[PDB]
């Protein structure tokens, strides 16, 4: 592993969680700045789900249910379903603050192994990761 | 252009009812009331603002079902490295949209589908 200081090590990857609280497009844009190629954190398997839920545990103590993912609805619109029940196109719509829900984090009552959309505009930790050079 | 107990606005017929219903139950119920009856979809402010004039003529606690079931229906999740979705682990059980009228203002906010409400019905005249 080459992975720099305050970084971790799984799997030819780097990860570093970060007390925030950031947004989901802050702390995005945060990991791409902390180095090369960096991104909020992705899961492609059950084991680097383990590992970034105990580097979660171990790294960040927040009174937090939610640390960020980097998986998210990339739309502008507020949500997914796109017809009513009648079958008419949802556009108009009038969601109270944070009930906008697009953005996926590790919740902690899974022990941060799985996944719960949340606001994307709610301030919460965040998890970094680059492929080391 | 609408029977009686029912309001009229822009082409529509609208009733609220005050039982408290589950959300699919509120829908069945809708769909008994009219042809072509559901529960209410929103398009604009004024429809909007109609409904919710409906709400505090009729409901002590104004808040109602809309015709919204799981709002996170069809998303497409995308990983911000930009690879390939493969293993996943989202899961959530329905929730489903209330429309709260409050004195100073309209919200909309969800609820998980099980819960008991106040609804409105919606036909095309």
């Amino acid at each position: 592993a080459d992975c720099p200081p305050g970084w971790s090590s799984y799997d030819l990857y780097c990860y570093q969680g970060f007390n925030g609280p950031q947004t989901w497009d802050d702390a995005e844009r945060f990991c791409t700045e902390q180095a090369k190629g960096g991104h909020l954190v992705s899961i492609s398997d059950s084991g680097e789900a383990d590992f970034v839920g105990q580097l979660i545990t171990q790294n960040i103590s927040r009174p937090e249910y939610y640390v960020w993912t980097g998986l998210r609805d990339r739309r502008s619109e507020q949500q997914c379903n796109p017809e009513w029940n009648d079958g008419s196109s949802i556009i108009y719509t009038n969601w109270d603050s944070g009930e906008s829900e697009m953005c996926q984090a590790f919740s902690r009552w899974t022990n941060f192994r799985e996944w719960m959309n949340t606001n994307c505009q709610q301030k919460n930790p965040f998890v970094c990761k680059f492929p080391p050079a | 252009d609408c029977p009686s107990g029912w309001s009229s606005y822009d082409g529509h017929c609208y009733q609220v009812f005050s039982d408290l219903k589950n959300w699919d139950d509120a829908e069945s119920f809708c769909s008994g009331q009219h042809e072509g009856s559901r529960l209410a979809s929103i398009h604009s402010r004024e429809e909007e603002a109609f409904v919710g004039k409906m709400a505090s003529r009729t409901l002590k606690y104004t808040s109602m079902w809309l015709g919204l079931n799981n709002p996170w229906k069809e998303c497409k999740w995308e990983w911000s490295d930009d690879t390939r979705l493969d293993y996943k682990v989202w899961t959530r059980r329905p929730y489903c949209t209330v429309m709260v009228v409050k004195t100073d203002r309209i919200f909309w906010f969800n609820r998980g589908c099980e819960k008991s409400v106040s609804f409105v019905c919606k036909f095309k005249a």
